[PDB]
């Protein structure tokens, strides 16, 4: 049968603290 | 990948490894990636190809999806958590009919 | 997030906080985001990120898409609401074949 | 089973009558 | 949206109004989008804001995806269709192991 | 149960025959 | 499309054929493919309009997505390999509570 | 009932050993 995709959840407006390229995990 | 805080992923209903959309209101990227939980309060870090999307300050929003049947699509209510600046959550609600929060 | 009329909503069957794929005629901008249902007639918003994405008085397609087993698949025929200057409804009908309208 | 989607509804051609980056909603 | 010859839809297993990613060979766009049906023989046309990301005479890979089961999915083999210059097809098979054709 | 996600077909190195901004259906 | 060394893909449990994010870390693209298995080892090939993405040399992560019910989604967790200079995988395990591996 | 989205797997810092414009297949 029809499935339709709806937003679940959200968090608003958070602020990056960290921006981290070489993450290995 | 984003490493969130386990206190917002909790919050948002949002779990750990859940595949998610980051928006960046700063530069207007548009992205997704998965969830990694972290115990250290008010981190949201972004790891891996990711980290060339934003940069220490900005402003992003975080969102889960999940699909439904037509049924139960009509009465769901999504969740949502706002933060303050340090990424501590001031409101934790439900979305009622016309974006009412 | 794009708040949208809940008259255009209604035409085109598409729910509040359903997931949309939204792209700009104008400056070929594409990206998903989910709607939110406004009172207010005639109104296309593009709020927080996806404000970035587009100026006022650019033209915009707004599509839901859904999962289907092979044999309904088959018969489903999509919902098509066309408007004018003002976002009002002028047409609302289902696909044919060949994009008959 | 095999699923499959499709386009299930379209609003064509809407003009944008406000962009608002800081929204709080 | 993309107005496809229903030849190759026909080719393909894809279907009207259909979910499609279309890549573009010559600028490396991607995107996705619906597929329309024309009877026209060898037409693939962009319309509406996908007209933006492409060039007539552009090569294009589009392609569709089905969600499958794990049991399923380990013995599906996905259709491949190959076209001449003028869009007919040359070559319609199935993928074998290693991407064999 | 867990549902994965395959290429389900493919029509390959098609070329634009014409790309119509302005299309109105 | 992305050409993957099929010890790779085994590892990783991704089958050939399956849809993958690729992101790259060199230069931030991120897109959507499948992937195509080569019994040559080591390789990480990626053919087409996918080409204009990366440069030999480029580090890429490569990772698939399925849905899950609620109640399977709390316990599942994901298969991570890590890889070496030569794409030899070095490590295969499953992510913990909190990105642990 | 509701489906949710999970990482399922990944491979971590793959290195790009080739890139073909012109792949046939």
């Amino acid at each position: 049968a029809m499935n339709i995709t709806l937003l679940k959840s959200k968090i608003h407006r958070a602020s990056v603290t960290e921006a981290r390229l070489d993450y290995i995990g | 990948x984003i490493s969130i805080d386990e206190k917002l992923l909790q919050a948002s209903g949002i779990l750990e490894y859940e595949k998610v959309q980051v928006v960046n209101v700063n530069n207007g990227a548009r992205f997704e990636t998965y969830t990694i939980a972290t115990q250290e309060e008010g981190v949201v870090c972004l790891n891996g190809a990711a980290a060339r999307l934003a940069e220490v300050g900005d402003k992003v929003i975080i969102m889960s999806y999940a699909d439904f049947n037509e049924e139960e699509a009509k009465t769901f209510k999504p969740k949502v958590v706002f933060v303050d600046e340090n990424n501590t959550a001031t409101k934790i609600t439900n979305y009622e009919k016309h974006g009412a929060i």
